[PDB]
RNA sequence: AAAUAAGAAAUUA
């Protein structure tokens, strides 16, 4: 501040300290999870038919 | 923060021994205080 | 544990108690020891799975 | 608004220009209110008795 | 907080000097006032540049059409009576009604100090070439 | 005051000051209870009388309750006198609606301007006269346009007084 | 835990197949 | 529910603003909500009159 | 390990309405969503009596925030009617991202009271989570009234 | 639910014309009204200024008057109607009641029993239906009667 | 400042131009766009914009900005070598000349 | 915790000391003593949270609302804002039919393909349980006149102002 | 154009550094896109910008990935290279916006803010009604009234 | 205060350059009261209405022995010019007299005829330091 | 009518419009279709006001004529559109019977500036409504016109889908859309559903939100898809190994 | 518009009725009310902020 | 608190709270240092209301 | 002058 050098960025408390951990980053897209699960499962069976 | 925690030395949740008094502490509100409250059900 | 404080109530549910009891059930190796636990969880209303 | 009959009068203007180019002045000195003047400024807000601001006259 | 030093005494014969200086400052102010009244009225009475900004519409349009037609045939006399002072000009345009809501909204007018230039003004420098000895608040030529 | 201003030389002026701060006396009555047979068998306040009562006392009615707040005098006694008087004076005037229709307050309708459909006829007003005339005006125009490049309406049908 | 979207700042938003620019394309100046 | 009660039997006229009460008759309580938000002022009792 | 709390449904038995609340800035924005199921499949969201489009000023990046909870829960927004109520500081325009954050939260809490299990996706995507942030209190020491200390000169 | 600006910006370091920033009393704010508030130029503090033009409370008051004018103006442009004072007899069945003055009672429904619920306050009547009442002297109707649409008629929208 | 007002005036200009069959200004615009919109090339390692040297002036000093400005002033977009403009440039994403745009369609017919 | 975890009504922010104290010296009543016996999440009533209680109440008040009863009461005489203003709105009165694509889709699934489309409340979303379908599930119907609340701005203004001006018009003493 | 007065130019990088606040504010970016689309020209650079910035915004509250120390400094240099790429992708855009806006203003008979070039019309900066009576950068005297770039009919 | 020009020099603190609410500064020092305007001549620092009566101070209210100076809100009247009587006003250092009567004064308050801050400066009421500071600002020659 | 140097064009056009409409009304055998967009503007007043009568009387000085035209602005009654010579022509054809030669297929415009009970001042940078009309007065096609009213709604989903599909895909085919960046925006179905929610299926809203789609923050689809495609590729590479 | 405010005396109407202005004078006598003659008709402005 | 459960009952009434803002510094020299020391303290007054409605007057 | 409902990210003792 006054006639003295600014503190390095790490010397201030965390900028987002008041935002909950579930918000940074948001994990959105949950809707799709199940979908891709089924998909992948399905694909596995496909990949057996090739082999067997 | 870390640039002020000489001056924040009272400000967390602090067990006290002698609680501070208004002669000795200008702006401190007390340990139980929540300035930035979240909404809880 | 029965909730005591509002904080403790936010951790609590019958439907989750299901989970804990299921664990405690998979633990018992004999049917007789299981039957007791089950009687409990039936009696204290616990959503069953 | 009721007006005195027989008095030549104007109606609130519809056109923006009519407002803007008329001779209506701007507030210049300090501003007054016939009740609120007794509580001096907004920062000196004089209070005779500490009644709840929501107190209701019976 | 230091104890305030005492102020030195006033002066000798400074009461006479202050009397005289204020006296003839006032006498001067009479002519400065007279002259600036002359200037103010001379300005009110004399013509000005056109108040509207021709770079926008409805003013850009060729002088033989649109608003200029409306001016040459219906408003001319009045526009000349008020000497193109920007206030009465804008009001007359409101009262001619054949433009109607546009005067304030679509149309652009020159800024205050430019609109105040004497008719005939060629270079912008003119704003700064008016007399500074006179107290009209920029209402003097 | 029971606390501080209870007992000494200031108890008097503080007391009086509270009393004057409290002069207001609120006087209420429901308009319901005003509609009753009068001693003469006529209803004391009927529909028209009520409409007149409402218009006379404007913001002084709400939820069908007439309310007068009498603040005028320093003492509550005098304010019930005052308030009571204003009440009977206002009833006396509202009751005029029982003297005949001339005193029944008017209804305020918002009446629309004429509609689009009506306004359409504005362009046919005096149709015959206007066509017959516009032929003569066309002659006036044809002639005027041999002399000058631009013919103004002010050379044709518009009058503008020169001097 | 499971399959997080990137938990970190400054990731690669945009990729394309492009050529390399010349060495020091910027003029040093003023 | 089940409590015997004597309730003043409501009489219905269009001519009446508010309501009309009639002499107390024997009736049973069918449901009575305690909770203020299920039973706003003035409080009500659902009741089955014994007569009809 | 208890995963996420699954509750029962708190719904008005008659009106079939559920009630959530959003916040942002601790004061400025408090909203309350009334959420109910539309069987006709024409659902609509409405804020303080006005359609959501108008209230958020047609800005998409605001309105999609209010769409998100229906997505995360794998629901069709058209099966639901919503009305949001402003309980905080009123302003002529609430279109801005902070207000929208609060909105999204209100809607999500309502949705959870209505369809209990839907709570687990929502909680994981951090919709129900409340951030506590505020403009600094006003204070006459600072020039702007908030963050800026006055000029300093060496003696 | 207006998007317009109702608050004068707070005084700070001088704003300049920039991307993302304009001067405080710039001609583009408040529809060019800011003219009234402007001290042009590099103002010499000690000797010159007009105090009210930098004062937050005063300035904001002025702006508020201007906003009020805007709203008033638009509410009056919004009227297509006059209030006429018509004697109780001749008025339509819906107004034959008592109509509490403004802000006195609950906002009032015109005719709940006939399925019309709307503010009686804001109900507007057609000059053509009140013709017999408003111009009795005239004999022959001055306005020709409204023509109305048969909603039972087979027309282009009924697919016939 | 580009305004919705300007966007509407733009629409009307564009329309009036389409209806008078004026294809020329569309072509100047297409050209401009083709020239300056090409994809900029990934920079070589070691290539970065210069920062302002520390321990020169105090952190609150003007010199800082004065440097930045004077740098960007010297690199004009005509000096940007990391964006490939020229006649030499192959432009896979865009049409080359007037003859390839839809209002020429009659010559495209067999 | 700085101080025992107890309903905060038991604490007072001390004068002259930065600390709280207990307005009954040192006695403490646990949370359980604030609520009714075995109250879910100690609550005045278990059915709803505070806001849920508020708007349930409003809706119930409004169902039994009659304008003739409002006379002589202050703001208590006012009907629930949103619901009333929604009714007062005429454009709300016409509620759209269930759009052609929708009615077709549902029709095809329940006649052609032998599986009805379940309303989102009738869907069973617990992988591990089967729960009784709530009694309101497909039943409550859709009138824009009822909900969601949608209203004219003029009426809203008038309503709000009236409700403020009338706080004191109350006949207390009534038969 | 309503904003006519002389202005202060900011270096491109500081304009871009405003991120969501201005340079990438959704509202602004959309009407840029509108201008391009209406002229019948793809907005690729805008879309690149929007992509980069969209993602910037999404992760803006996270901490950067943990750095292991290297004598090579390959990591640091690769992060840098990526960063200046993005900077340049956005310079190109910023240029496009100023470019097309000036051109479109030339077509709409719009007068720019003071001291601004419009390629076909005003080569040296256009000025009229400045606070200062000369053209600022030419040091030449300004005519009264304000100079006109376009022929009169409208 | 630093220098005491009156008694109050002892009692008052300056508090640096401190801001007061709009149009309330504790001490009414009207530097602007003579500030020439031709067009605003009759509206500036005068009565807001021309139908107002002259102030208290143009009249002899009670039994007087006599006065030393008349107040400065007194308004200059044709008789001030014509009667040829002493018209004094309290200004600094001592008193300003209207000696040379003119009709151009008429109808304005003497506030407006008396320049509060003179372009004239006494070098003898100034400390050597203060004189230095007046030379820096380019007021005093040296 | 229109080919002349100004000012002559001005008087010529008057004469010419009068006679044109007089010619149209006199043709009884040849079908004539009159399409007017925004009829509701023709059925009430224009925004012009009659000139203040003192413009008509000539003047010596402003000093004393007993004239205010220079002092204060004032509103004089608006000129009704039916007094426009053109609109006169048309109304003449509508109202007179014995003209079954003519067909008015006509339209309404609701393009008015928004007004909700308070108005601030519009920010001039961000204003979508700057070219909208000031009207704020209600219009009912039944009472306000002699035409048979037909009502039009927003798109139903069948219309809406066809329209959006067009805007996106034929936009992309013309090189006006995401192009090589296509993997940044979500798939058609998701866009369709979301733009539905945002627009309410109002056509202008659909156009508008289609453009705005460039800025959507909270769409996660391509992210999770990309993630899954990646995982699947790496399992494939572990099975090959 | 600039108009003359006007008043129709009930004796002249084809139904007598009590004119609102007349009522206004009644109300002014009852609660003694200053009637500002110069109050401009154009100046009705509610205070937006508080109302 | 509920009137069904008791006579007389009790209503809450919003508290009177006045916040005092003032300089904690005594400094003749700088305005800045005065502003930077500003305290907030409140006066408070709390209220309960007791309601008794009676069927007659005694 | 600032990392505090905003949006900044890599050279410790
Ligand atoms: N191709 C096609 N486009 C349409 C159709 N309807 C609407 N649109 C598009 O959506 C926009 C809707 O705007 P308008 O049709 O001008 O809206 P409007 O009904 O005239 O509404 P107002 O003028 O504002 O009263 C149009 O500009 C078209 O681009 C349609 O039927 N076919």
């Amino acid at each position: 501040r006054r006639g003295k050098p600014r503190p390095r960025a790490g010397m201030f408390p965390d900028k987002y300290r008041r935002v909950p951990m579930l918000l940074k980053p948001q994990q959105g897209g949950q809707q799709y999870f199940n979908h891709f699960l089924i998909r992948s499962t399905n694909d596995r069976l496909t990949q057996q038919d090739v082999d067997n | 923060g870390h640039v002020m925690t000489p001056h924040t030395t009272l400000h967390g949740r602090r067990i006290f021994w002698i609680p501070p008094t208004w002669n000795r502490a200008g702006r401190f509100l007390g340990p139980h205080v929540t300035l930035y409250p979240g909404m809880t059900p | 544990l029965e909730p005591c404080t509002p904080r403790e109530w936010l951790q609590f549910s019958h439907r989750n108690l299901a989970y804990a009891y299921n664990g405690a059930l998979r633990a018992c190796h004999s049917l007789p020891s299981m039957l007791l636990l089950y009687k409990e969880m039936k009696q204290r209303g616990v959503k069953v799975d | 608004m009721q007006q005195i009959p027989g008095k030549v009068d104007q109606t609130p203007f519809e056109e923006d220009q009519t407002w803007l180019l008329h001779s209506i002045p701007v507030q210049q000195l300090e501003m007054h209110h016939h009740e609120k003047d007794l509580q001096d400024l907004p920062f000196i807000n004089h209070e005779q008795f500490p009644r709840s601001l929501e107190w209701n006259a019976p | 907080w230091a104890k305030p030093k005492k102020r030195p005494k006033v002066g000798q014969g400074f009461h006479e000097k202050a009397q005289k200086w204020r006296e003839e400052y006032l006498l001067d102010r009479h002519r400065a006032l007279a002259d600036s009244l002359r200037a103010y009225v001379e300005f009110s009475t004399s013509k000005r540049v056109e108040p509207w900004d021709a770079r926008f519409k409805p003013f850009d349009r060729i002088e033989k059409d649109g608003v200029y037609v409306l001016m040459r045939y219906m408003m001319e006399e009045k526009l000349q009576l008020c000497n193109y002072h920007h206030r009465p000009v804008k009001r007359l345009f409101c009262n001619i009604g054949l433009m109607g809501p546009q005067i304030t909204t679509k149309a652009r007018w020159k800024p205050y100090r430019f609109a105040t230039n004497p008719a005939g003004t060629s270079k912008a420098e003119r704003m700064y070439q008016r007399d500074k000895t006179v107290y009209t608040h920029g209402h003097n030529d | 005051d029971n606390l501080q201003y209870k007992r000494y030389d200031w108890q008097g002026w503080y007391q009086r000051m509270l009393d004057v701060h409290n002069r207001n006396v609120s006087l209420r009555c429901r308009i319901c209870d005003l509609q009753r047979l009068d001693g003469n068998g006529v209803q004391f306040v009927d529909m028209q009388t009520e409409r007149r009562l409402r218009i006379l006392a404007q913001h002084r009615v709400g939820m069908g309750v007439l309310k007068l707040d009498a603040d005028k005098y320093e003492d509550q006694a005098d304010n019930v006198t005052f308030g009571t008087t204003k009440l009977s004076e206002l009833l006396a005037d509202a009751r005029k609606a029982q003297l005949g229709e001339e005193y029944w307050p008017s209804v305020e309708l918002k009446v629309r301007k004429p509609s689009g459909q009506s306004k359409a006829h504005y362009s046919l007003i005096d149709n015959e006269r206007i066509e017959k005339r516009s032929r003569e005006l066309y002659e006036k125009y044809r002639d005027a346009k041999k002399r000058s490049l631009f013919v103004t309406p002010m050379e044709t049908w518009l009058e503008v007084k020169g001097m | 835990e499971n399959q997080p979207i990137s938990l970190h700042r400054n990731n690669i938003s945009y990729m394309e197949d492009v050529g390399r620019s010349v060495k020091n394309p910027t003029v040093p100046g003023l | 529910e089940g409590l015997p009660v004597r309730a003043r039997r409501p009489i219905f006229s269009s001519s009446a603003e508010q309501r009309i009460a009639g002499g107390p008759q024997r009736a049973v309580i069918i449901q009575y909500h305690h909770q203020p938000f299920f039973n706003p002022e003035p409080r009500l009792v659902k009741v089955a009159f014994q007569c009809d | 390990q208890i995963g996420v709390r699954i509750d029962e449904a708190e719904v008005d038995p008659e009106t079939g309405i559920a009630v959530g609340r959003g916040c942002a800035d601790g004061e400025k924005y408090h909203f309350t969503a009334l959420l109910r199921e539309n069987r006709d499949h024409n659902g609509i969201i409405t804020v303080m009596g006005k359609p959501l489009s108008l209230v958020l000023d047609n800005k998409a990046w605001l309105m999609e925030m209010v769409l998100m909870p229906f997505d995360e829960a794998n629901l069709d927004y058209r099966d639901f009617d919503a009305h949001i109520v402003s309980e905080g500081h009123a302003m002529p325009s609430i279109a801005n991202e902070i207000a929208a954050f609060a909105l999204r939260m209100a809607v999500a809490n309502a949705l959870v009271k209505l369809i209990p299990l839907t709570r687990i996706p929502l909680k994981k995507s951090g919709l129900l989570s409340v951030d506590r942030r505020r403009e600094r209190g006003q204070f006459p020491g600072y020039l702007d009234g908030k963050k800026v200390k006055r000029r300093f000169a060496k003696r | 639910v207006s998007t317009g600006e109702f608050d004068h910006p707070p005084f700070q370091f001088r704003q300049r014309h920039t991307f993302n920033t304009t001067p405080l009393h710039d001609a583009n704010r408040f529809g060019g009204r800011t003219a009234y508030l402007r001290e042009i130029g590099p103002v010499n503090i000690k000797k010159q200024g007009r105090r009210f033009k930098k004062d937050p409370r005063t300035v904001q008051f002025n702006v508020d008057v201007w906003c009020a004018q805007q709203t008033l103006r638009k509410r009056w442009k919004q009227r297509d109607w006059e209030v006429i004072e018509i004697p109780f007899r001749l008025v339509p069945r819906e107004q034959q009641r008592v109509i509490p003055e403004l802000y006195t009672d609950i906002p009032q429904m015109t005719d709940p029993a006939r399925n019309d619920f709307s503010n009686i306050r804001n109900k507007v009547y057609d000059r053509e239906e009140l013709q017999g009442v408003l111009f009795p002297a005239a004999g022959a109707m001055l306005y020709p009667p409204l023509q109305r649409v048969d909603k039972q008629a087979m027309t282009l929208d009924k697919y016939l | 400042r580009l305004t919705y007002d300007h966007l509407d005036q733009l629409q009307q200009w564009t329309m009036r131009a389409t209806l008078d069959g004026r294809t020329e200004e569309f072509n100047r615009i297409r050209d401009l766009h083709r020239e300056w919109s090409q994809h900029p090339l990934m920079p070589v390692l070691g290539d970065v914009e210069p920062k302002f040297p520390l321990n020169l002036f105090k952190q609150n000093h003007r010199a800082k900005k004065r440097f930045l400005v004077r740098w960007h002033k010297a690199n004009t977009p005509a000096n940007w070598l990391w964006m490939p403009r020229g006649p030499t440039v192959v432009t896979p994403l865009h049409r080359t000349n007037p003859t390839q745009y839809p209002e020429n369609w009659k010559q495209m017919v067999q | 915790l700085v101080r025992p975890d107890v309903p905060e009504d038991q604490y007072v922010d001390s004068w002259y000391i930065c600390t709280s104290m207990t307005h009954h010296m040192g006695d403490y009543r646990p949370w359980s003593a604030s609520a009714p016996p075995n109250a879910f999440r100690f609550r005045p009533f278990n059915e709803f949270d505070a806001k849920g209680r508020e708007y349930v109440q409003y809706m119930r008040e409004f169902a039994r609302f009659d304008p003739r009863k409002s006379r002589g009461n202050g703001q208590k005489g006012f009907p629930f804002r949103d619901a009333y203003l929604t009714k007062m709105n005429e454009a709300n009165q016409k509620t759209p039919p269930p759009t052609l694509e929708t009615i077709m889709d549902r029709a095809v699934r329940e006649h052609h393909q032998h599986a009805r489309i379940l309303s989102p409340l009738e869907v069973q979303r617990d992988v591990g349980r089967l729960e009784p379908i709530p009694s309101y599930a497909g039943k409550i119907n859709a009138d824009r006149s009822v909900f969601p609340f949608q209203w004219k701005t003029e009426d809203w203004y008038e309503y709000e102002v009236a409700k403020v001006r009338n706080r004191r018009f109350v006949f207390e003493n009534t038969e | 154009n309503t904003f006519l007065t002389s202005s202060v130019a900011t270096p491109p990088i500081s304009v871009i550094r405003t991120g969501p606040k201005w340079w990438a504010d959704p509202e602004r970016m959309v009407r840029q896109k509108l201008m391009y689309f209406t002229l019948g020209v793809d907005q690729l650079p805008l879309r690149r910008t929007a992509v980069i910035q969209r993602d910037l915004q999404r992760f803006h509250m996270c901490k950067p990935p943990p750095r292991v120390g290297d004598s090579t400094g390959y990591k640091r240099s690769r992060a840098a290279q990526l960063n200046t790429w993005y900077r340049r992708i956005q310079y190109q855009e910023y240029h496009m916006q100023h470019l097309f806006t000036r051109h479109v203003w030339g077509l709409l008979r719009v007068y720019p803010g003071n001291t601004t070039k419009i390629q076909g019309k005003a080569d040296d900066g256009y000025v009229g009604y400045d606070s200062v009576p000369f053209h600022r950068y030419n040091r030449a005297p300004l005519p009264f009234p304000a100079r006109e770039l376009y022929e009169r009919r409208k | 205060l630093k220098i005491a020009k009156s008694a109050f020099g002892f009692y008052l603190a300056r508090r640096g350059q401190r801001k007061y609410p709009f149009l309330r500064r504790p001490h009414i020092k009207n530097t602007h009261s003579m500030n020439p305007s031709a067009p605003y001549f009759w509206s500036f620092m005068t009565a807001k209405s021309q139908m107002a009566f002259l102030p208290e101070e143009n009249y002899i209210t009670g039994d007087w022995t006599g006065k030393f100076f008349v107040s400065k809100r007194q308004v200059y009247t044709l008789q001030h010019a014509t009667s040829g009587a002493k018209v004094r006003v309290k200004s600094f250092p001592s008193i300003f007299e209207f000696n040379s009567p003119s009709r151009w004064n008429i109808g304005k308050e003497m506030n407006t005829l008396t320049k509060p801050r003179m372009d004239l400066i006494d070098e003898q009421m100034l400390t050597k330091k203060q004189r230095l500071d007046y030379v820096r600002a380019g007021l005093l020659p040296k | 009518g229109h080919r002349a140097v100004a000012p002559a064009s001005i008087d010529r056009q008057s004469v010419c419009v009068k006679f044109l409409m007089d010619e149209l009304s006199e043709e009884k055998k040849l079908p004539v279709v009159i399409v007017v967009d925004g009829w509701n503007l023709f059925s009430h007043e224009t925004h012009f006001r009659y000139p203040h009568p003192d413009f008509l009387r000539g003047l010596a000085s402003f000093n004393e004529s007993s004239t205010d035209i220079d002092l204060y602005p004032q509103e004089l009654p608006r000129i009704p559109a039916s007094r426009l010579s053109f609109v006169r022509g048309l109304n003449k054809m509508i109202l007179s019977g014995d003209d079954p030669n003519k067909f008015f297929i006509t339209c309404t415009t609701r393009d008015f500036k928004p007004f909700d009970g308070i108005s601030g001042f519009p920010n001039v940078e961000t204003d979508r409504f700057a070219n909208s009309l000031d009207e704020y007065a209600p219009y009912d096609p039944e009472k306000d016109s002699h035409f048979h009213p037909i009502q039009i709604g927003n798109f139903d989903e069948y219309e809406y889908r066809s329209f959006l599909r067009f805007l996106i895909n034929s936009g992309e085919l013309a090189g006006l859309g995401w192009g090589p960046l296509w993997h940044a925006s979500s798939d058609f179905e998701r866009k369709l559903y979301k733009i539905g929610f945002l627009s309410g299926r109002n056509p202008q809203g659909v156009v508008d939100h289609y453009h705005q789609e460039l800025v959507w923050r909270y769409d996660y689809q391509r992210t999770r898809q990309k993630q899954y495609l990646l995982k699947r590729r790496m399992e494939g590479m572990s099975r090959g190994a | 518009g600039v108009h003359r405010v006007g008043y129709t005396h009930p004796s002249t109407l084809p139904v007598p009725c009590a004119q609102r202005w007349d009522l206004r004078l009644a109300r002014a006598r009852i609660f003694q009310e200053y009637i500002e003659e110069k109050a401009p008709g154009a100046w009705q402005l509610e205070d937006e902020r508080s109302m | 608190y509920d009137p069904h459960t008791s006579w007389p009952h009790v209503e809450k009434l919003e508290p009177w709270v006045r916040m005092a803002e003032f300089w904690t510094s005594s400094s003749d020299t700088s305005f800045t240092e005065l502003e930077m020391s500003t305290a907030h303290y409140e006066f408070r007054k709390f209220f309960r209301v007791i309601i008794c409605k009676l069927p007659f007057q005694s």
